């Protein structure tokens, strides 16, 4: 309705903020959470920088996939 | 055909008789409640299963139960 | 104690004959009910006729039809929804009509909103009037049975009162009112000039200088000199070139000679004075070759039940308001609405779905009498009797012709959908391949168009622009009218229709006369019209009764009815409606291709049902918003009804058995049981929502895609 | 009369004059509070 | 979460000149004093104040220029959430509550089906300022053992 009246700006549009949470904590950097993998200095990164990191990182950071896309309301 | 039980729990009120479209039921003497009388089924070969007589039973649950089976030309009341 | 008696109370509401079993009050209660169906009708028409004067755009658009977009609502600006006021022209915003009420207001001579405003305090004091008088007759002054039988008198003052002289004074309305104002309209008078009404009964040189013939006064009547008002009431035929209607003293001339005959064929039956014939005994001497004895014995049975009276009622209404939708649209009765395409594709779809939903009413009320008021023993009849000793050979025959008609009619369209997708457009039945011509439809058409001037002495023109022959009509740059092709397209739909009236009426047929017996349920005259089943044996007997074959028969008058209107809306589309050039080419809407595209089943789904609602998709933030609006909540209903349809009654009341004890564990238990809906009612409700979204969808469809274009 | 009121306190009626109330209401906050996301209190 | 607020969204920017310019296309159709264009014109000041309240309120928006919100429990959103929760959680009580307790007046009654289609005015009014202390009533009935049967 709101938007058939022609004022899309009135929509109740909620971002997945869980989501998008457990998505930083995996390592993506599209939202700037900075938790877990996301963050360099954390007890998580430093374990398994030098066996699995760099590729993983590498991979979910591209866009270009269907890896851990971006999501919305 | 069908099968066709009677339970203890009749009253002897004669309504399920009275229903039947085909002629299966009829009471008979029995000194098991006020009434002195109870329901029978001798004639199931010709009960077709419309269980119009388990619409007319006024107990807490039926005293007249009607479990279908197998299906022959009287009870899939053709006329071909 | 239950709540299916909430539900009861509303399902038995209006029948009168389980109430009582006295006639005298049945029919009392009829009369009353009749009176208050007035009343409600008289208060619509003043609503309609108030608000046209208010809130309405009438004036510009009467100095300038068409230009301008009729408007009769106004919204109000509290939750941003005064979007749908759109720029309809003439300084005016609002919400765009399709009920063709300012065509008949300017073809009835009003110029201004002065007369309006009285028409509807008019309207208002007749609802009342109407009110009063069913109160009345009801409480105070009751008539008797004896009143009621008296038909011989009833068919008397209906034909020649009612009906008789309500012509007349039409026509004398027209003579006197809707000739002249419609004859300075037309010369371009400007309308704030015109004169009044009375001007023209009060002084009379005034009329006489537009007709001369009024000068002669009312000898020429009396002295059989009828020649000399061939001024204004002409024989011509055709459509008017200015407007694009009829001619109005054509219709002065019509309605004259209806109200005649009318009044002439009123005075047939005999009353106290013992001229004229008795209805018995004109069904009892009948007795032609093959009837034998003859009608004997229908007095009775129509004279002593209301049941089969509505039903012939019924079935003559419907039969008469499809036909009424047919007429209108090939000749035009009032100006500007030819080329005013919104209002002419929104008359046609509505007569037809009340003609459906008529002639079903009228099969279920033939059911409803077979089963409650037949009486071979005091009210027999032979017709009936025989119609009922071989019902079998009936049935069966029309069975067959059912599936011979859908073969033959749909096998076509699925040959011709596999025969194009396997790349051989060679071997399908179309105008290039394969021609199915309906030959005798264009000799009709031929015959028709020659008709004038060889069988027709006095005809200046063809009664329609319809047939093959006549000339091209535009007014303000749009087609009006031109002749129709009919071609291989045109046979295949015709087929489909045949093939949906004739399901239709054997379903309904095979109701009414099962509806006492059969072979399966001998005692099905005791068990009522309106009952579920008769339990899971003989292999199971859902729905027996006549009401579920007026349930099944609904279904499929909405089949029919739908071909019908999208069979119109494309061929109108396609062929006849456009714009022409100055030079006088002719574009039309979608540039004819109904001929080639609506042969295979693809061509509807793409050319017509994809292509065509673009509109109503694109209707979001602008003024026809709330046809996009309604689109989609109409398929939430439609999907909505499916629940009640495919599902049963013992899941939802077993559900209800376990809310009940989650509601028993907090005291907050009704006192009221809850139940689910009966069997009979779960069905009701499916068929409503079912038929409600569909009818909707359409109606949006529709409107959002004929305004725009 | 005793009837009039007994009439009036019918679930049909009550729930009608209710609803129009209750909706009369709301159309009175969404004229005076005009497209509202937030509390700004 | 990658969110801009309102007040430098230039996609907001640009939606509400776009909605002003469209609105502005229609008032050149009618003369300046008629009734349609002074309806006209009292909708561009509505749209003036909706974006602008928008903006006054810290609501953040995303690329596509429509404001979003948050739910996670933030102390700077809580009037979008956490605020209309508590007013509605009282209100469907309050309703709730009364609805209970007109129940249990009438269920020691010889017919109690029959009040509840002709409603006791009378002590449906009484009732109903009841359920202003519903929640205080409810957390001591609870503790009494009265709420459940
Ligand atoms: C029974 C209701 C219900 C169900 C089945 C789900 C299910 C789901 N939610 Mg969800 N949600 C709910 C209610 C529910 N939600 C409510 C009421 C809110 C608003 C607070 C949210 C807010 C929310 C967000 C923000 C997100 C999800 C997401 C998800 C999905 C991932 C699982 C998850 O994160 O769980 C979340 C589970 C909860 C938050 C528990 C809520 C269930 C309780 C019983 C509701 C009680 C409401 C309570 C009365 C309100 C108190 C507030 C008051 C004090 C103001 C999953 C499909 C995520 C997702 O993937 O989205 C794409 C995501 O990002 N939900
Ligand atoms: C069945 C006939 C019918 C229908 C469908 C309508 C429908 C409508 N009328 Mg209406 N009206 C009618 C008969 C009818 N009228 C009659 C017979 C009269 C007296 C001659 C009026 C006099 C009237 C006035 C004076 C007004 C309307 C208005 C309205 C609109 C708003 C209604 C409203 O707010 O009600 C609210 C609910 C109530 C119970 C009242 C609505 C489209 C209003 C409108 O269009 O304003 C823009 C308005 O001001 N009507
Ligand atoms: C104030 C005037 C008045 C009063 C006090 C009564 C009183 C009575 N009438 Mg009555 N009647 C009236 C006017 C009145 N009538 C008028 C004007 C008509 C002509 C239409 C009738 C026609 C009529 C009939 C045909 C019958 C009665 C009967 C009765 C008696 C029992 C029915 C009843 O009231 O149950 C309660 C009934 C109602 C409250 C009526 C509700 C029905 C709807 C609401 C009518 C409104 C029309 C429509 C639905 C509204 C607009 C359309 C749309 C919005 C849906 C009762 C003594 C019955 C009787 O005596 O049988 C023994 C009976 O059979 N009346
Ligand atoms: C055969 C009868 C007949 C016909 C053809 C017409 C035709 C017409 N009338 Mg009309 N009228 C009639 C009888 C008829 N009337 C009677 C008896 C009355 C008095 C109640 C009126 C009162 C009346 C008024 C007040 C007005 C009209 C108007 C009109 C014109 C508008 C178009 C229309 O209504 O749709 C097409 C209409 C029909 C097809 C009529 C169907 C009704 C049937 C024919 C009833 C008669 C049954 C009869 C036995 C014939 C059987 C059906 C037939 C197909 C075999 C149209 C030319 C309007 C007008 O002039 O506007 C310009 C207008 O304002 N009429
Ligand atoms: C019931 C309908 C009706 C009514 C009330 C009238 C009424 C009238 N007509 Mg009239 N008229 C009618 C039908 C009717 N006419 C029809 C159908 C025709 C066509 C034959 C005429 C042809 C006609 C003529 C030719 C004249 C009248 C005149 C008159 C007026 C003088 C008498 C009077 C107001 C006369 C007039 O204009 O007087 C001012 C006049 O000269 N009428
Ligand atoms: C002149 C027309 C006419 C008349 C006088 C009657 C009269 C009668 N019909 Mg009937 N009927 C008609 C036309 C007519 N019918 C047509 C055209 C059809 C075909 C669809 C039927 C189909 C039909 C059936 C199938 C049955 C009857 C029955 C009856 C009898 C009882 C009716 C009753 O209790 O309704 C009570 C009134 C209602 C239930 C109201 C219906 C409400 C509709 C369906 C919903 C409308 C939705 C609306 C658009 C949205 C409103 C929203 C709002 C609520 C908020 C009564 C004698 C019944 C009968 O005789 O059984 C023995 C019966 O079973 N009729
Ligand atoms: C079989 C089809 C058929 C039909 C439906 C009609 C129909 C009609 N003819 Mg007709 N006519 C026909 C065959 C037919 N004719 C044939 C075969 C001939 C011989 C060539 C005529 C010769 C004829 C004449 C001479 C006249 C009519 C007229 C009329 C009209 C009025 C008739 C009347 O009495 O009033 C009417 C539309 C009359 C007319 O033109 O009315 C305006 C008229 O004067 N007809
Ligand atoms: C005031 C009465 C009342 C109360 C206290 C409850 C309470 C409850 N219902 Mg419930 N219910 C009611 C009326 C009521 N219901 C009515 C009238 C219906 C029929 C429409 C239902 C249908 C219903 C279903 C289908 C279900 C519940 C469920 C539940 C439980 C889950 C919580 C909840 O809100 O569910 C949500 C409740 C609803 C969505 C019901 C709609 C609210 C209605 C419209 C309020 C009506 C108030 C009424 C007019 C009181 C008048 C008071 C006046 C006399 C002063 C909860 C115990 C659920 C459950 O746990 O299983 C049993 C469940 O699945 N209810
Ligand atoms: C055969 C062609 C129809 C002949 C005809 O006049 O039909 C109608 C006719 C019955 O007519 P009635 O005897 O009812 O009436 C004759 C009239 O002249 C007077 O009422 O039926 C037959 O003659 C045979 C029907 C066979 C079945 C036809 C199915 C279609
Ligand atoms: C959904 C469904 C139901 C459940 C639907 C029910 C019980 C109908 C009743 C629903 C309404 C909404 C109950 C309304 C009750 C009160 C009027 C509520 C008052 C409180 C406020 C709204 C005022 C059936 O009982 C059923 C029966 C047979 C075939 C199919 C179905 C079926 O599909
Ligand atoms: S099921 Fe029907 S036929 Fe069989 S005993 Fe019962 S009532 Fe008689
Ligand atoms: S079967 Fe039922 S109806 Fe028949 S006697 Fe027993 S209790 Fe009565
Ligand atoms: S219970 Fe349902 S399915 Fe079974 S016979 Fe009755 S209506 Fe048919």
């Amino acid at each position: 309705v709101m938007l058939a009246f022609g004022t899309p700006e009135k929509q109740i549009l909620i971002e997945p903020i869980f989501a998008q949470w457990i998505q930083s904590a995996h390592g993506k950097t599209s939202y700037g959470f900075d938790v877990l993998l996301s963050s360099t200095s954390g007890p998580a990164f430093n374990a398994g920088r030098s066996i699995w990191l760099p590729g993983w990182l590498n991979a979910i950071n591209e866009n270009s996939n269907s890896l851990f896309l971006t999501i919305g309301p | 055909s069908h099968s066709v039980k009677i339970y203890d729990t009749c009253i002897g009120c004669t309504q399920c008789v009275r229903a039947c479209p085909t002629d299966v039921l009829e009471m008979i003497p029995w000194d098991g409640c006020k009434a002195k009388q109870i329901a029978s089924a001798p004639r199931t070969e010709d009960c077709v299963g419309c269980k119009r007589c388990e619409s007319a039973c006024p107990t807490d649950f039926l005293s007249v139960r009607v479990y279908l089976w197998h299906e022959t030309t009287r009870s899939m009341g053709l006329a071909y | 104690d239950t709540t299916t008696w909430i539900w009861n109370l509303h399902a038995d509401a209006h029948d009168f004959d389980s109430h009582t079993s006295d006639l005298e009050e049945i029919s009392r209660k009829v009369f009353s009910a009749h009176f208050g169906q007035l009343s409600i009708i008289f208060l619509w028409l003043s609503g309609m006729y108030f608000h046209g004067a208010r809130f309405s755009n009438y004036e510009a658009w009467l100095s300038d039809p068409t230009h301008i977009g009729p408007s009769a609502q106004v919204v109000w600006p509290i939750v941003g929804q005064e979007i749908l006021n759109g720029d309809v022209g003439g300084g005016f915003r609002g919400i765009q009509i399709t009920s063709g009420f300012f065509q008949i207001w300017r073809a009835s001579g009003i110029t201004s909103e002065l007369q309006l405003y009285c028409t509807a305090i008019g309207a208002l004091v007749f609802a009342a009037l109407m009110l009063f008088a069913g109160w009345f007759h009801y409480h105070k002054a009751a008539p008797k049975l004896a009143w009621f039988q008296d038909v011989e008198s009833m068919l008397n003052h209906h034909l020649a009162g009612l009906l008789g002289l309500g012509s007349l004074s039409w026509a004398g309305h027209q003579v006197h009112v809707s000739l002249p104002i419609n004859q300075f309209l037309n010369a371009g008078v400007d309308p704030k000039e015109i004169p009044l009404p009375h001007e023209f009964i009060l002084n009379r040189d005034l009329l006489a200088q537009l007709y001369p013939s009024f000068a002669e006064g009312a000898t020429p009547f009396f002295t059989l000199n009828w020649s000399k008002y061939s001024e204004f009431l002409t024989f011509r035929g055709g459509l008017d070139p200015v407007t694009g209607g009829l001619w109005l003293t054509d219709i002065a001339h019509h309605h004259l000679a209806i109200a005649i005959l009318f009044l002439i064929a009123g005075h047939m039956y005999r009353t106290n004075w013992g001229i004229g014939h008795g209805i018995k005994d004109i069904l009892e001497a009948h007795k032609g070759p093959f009837t034998g004895q003859g009608h004997k014995g229908l007095y009775e049975i129509l004279t002593t039940s209301w049941h089969a009276q509505l039903s012939l009622n019924l079935a003559m209404l419907g039969s008469l308001t499809i036909i009424v939708a047919h007429h209108m649209y090939s000749m035009p009765p009032y100006p500007y609405l030819a080329t005013d395409y919104a209002t002419q594709l929104s008359l046609f779809t509505h007569h037809m779905w009340i003609g459906g939903f008529l002639i079903v009413g009228a099969a279920a009320h033939a059911a409803i009498f077979m089963v409650r008021d037949y009486d071979p023993t005091n009210r027999y009849n032979d017709l009936l009797d025989r119609v009922l000793r071989h019902r079998d050979a009936i049935i069966s025959h029309l069975n067959w012709v059912c599936i011979f008609l859908g073969f033959h009619s749909f096998g076509l369209y699925i040959h011709n959908d596999t025969m194009s997708a396997l790349g051989r457009p060679q071997d399908m039945f179309s105008d290039t391949a394969i021609q199915l011509q309906p030959v005798f439809a264009q000799w009709i058409q031929n015959t028709h168009a020659l008709a004038p001037g060889v069988t027709a002495p006095g005809e200046t023109a063809s009664t329609s622009l319809t047939w093959g022959g006549g000339e091209l009509v535009a007014v303000g740059g749009k087609v009006a009218l031109l002749p129709i092709p009919l071609g291989t397209a045109d046979f295949l739909v015709h087929h489909i229709h045949a093939f949906t009236i004739h399901v239709t009426v054997l379903i309904l047929l095979k109701g009414v006369l099962f509806a006492r017996s059969s072979r399966l349920i001998p005692d099905k005259a005791n068990l009522g019209f309106r009952f579920p089943c008769d339990g899971p044996g003989r292999g199971g007997t859902c729905q027996v009764s006549a009401w579920d074959h007026v349930f099944l028969g609904l279904f499929w008058m909405y089949n029919a009815i739908s071909v019908v209107i999208f069979h119109f809306s494309w061929k109108m589309q396609s062929d006849v409606w456009g714009s022409i050039s100055d030079q006088g080419v002719v574009t039309h809407i979608t540039g004819g291709n109904f001929a080639q595209s609506s042969i295979t089943i693809n061509g509807w789904l793409r050319d017509f049902l994809w292509a065509q609602a673009s509109q109503v998709i694109q209707s979001y933030g602008s003024s026809l918003s709330a046809y996009g609006l309604f689109f989609l909540g109409a398929h939430f209903v439609w999907a909505f009804s499916l629940m009640f349809l495919f599902s049963g009654r013992g899941y939802w009341q077993e559900l209800i058995e376990s809310i009940v004890w989650a509601h028993n564990k907090l005291k907050v238990a009704p006192a009221t049981q809850p139940r689910a809906l009966s069997i009979i009612q779960g069905r009701a409700v499916g068929v409503t929502h079912y038929l409600l979204g569909g009818i909707a969808t359409t109606w949006a469809f529709f409107l959002a895609r004929i305004i725009a274009v | 009369m005793r009837d009039l009121k007994t009439y009036l306190s019918v679930a049909p009626v009550l729930s009608t004059l209710w609803f129009g109330s209750l909706a009369g209401l709301l159309i009175e906050i969404n004229r005076l509070f005009p497209d509202a996301l937030t509390f700004p209190f | 979460s990658g969110l801009t607020p309102c007040k430098d969204s230039k996609q907001f920017a640009k939606r509400e000149k776009q909605q002003i310019k469209k609105l502005e296309s229609s008032l050149k159709l009618y003369a300046p004093e008629s009734a349609p264009a002074l309806a006209l014109n009292a909708q561009i000041e509505k749209t003036k104040r909706r974006f602008d309240n928008y903006g006054k309120y810290g609501l953040l928006c995303g690329s596509d220029g429509l404001p979003h919100l948050i739910v996670n429990g933030d102390q700077r959103h809580w009037g979008e959430f956490i605020t209309p929760g508590i007013l509605f959680l009282y209100i469907a009580g309050w309703i709730g509550w009364v609805g209970r307790s007109y129940l249990i007046a009438i269920s020691g009654e010889k017919k109690p089906a029959m009040k509840e289609i002709i409603i006791d005015v009378p002590l449906a009014s009484r009732i109903i300022f009841r359920g202003f202390i519903w929640p205080v009533a409810a957390y001591r009935e609870f503790l009494n053992g009265d709420l459940i049967a």
